[PDB]
């Protein structure tokens, strides 16, 4: 059955190539959760930084 | 209705109020920022009895 043959190797090209594809499609989503996870820490560290802002304004008054 | 300088801050008393200015720039009577309760804020105490 050579047409047999040939359909169950078909499958096997659509097995590599969706594979292929899911490959791509779930590292491209885990990169984007990561940039968002990077973006998020810009935010942490921005509002860290402005508490110690806030801190310096009280310290440098004192000092005045 | 007068003119005094008092802990290095330079004062008024207008009215009832007594107005002093910041520990050593006389000329800025307004608080730096509203974020955390400075220490040479300049004081505008009213006294009431």
């Amino acid at each position: 059955g050579q047409n047999a043959q040939a359909k169950m190797i078909a499958a096997q090209t659509a097995a590599g190539r969706r594979q292929a594809m899911e490959i791509m499609r779930q590292t491209n989503i885990q990169n984007a959760d990561l940039s968002l996870q990077a973006r998020s820490k810009l935010e942490e560290a921005s509002a860290e930084l402005t508490s110690q802002n806030m801190q310096k304004v009280q310290a440098i008054g004192s000092i005045r | 209705n007068d003119v005094f300088f008092f802990r290095n801050r330079l004062g008024f008393l207008s009215g009832e109020n007594i107005i002093l200015s910041r520990t050593a720039k006389y000329f800025n009577f307004y608080p730096a920022s509203i974020a955390n309760l400075s220490d040479d804020d300049p004081i505008d105490v009213a006294v009431s009895t």
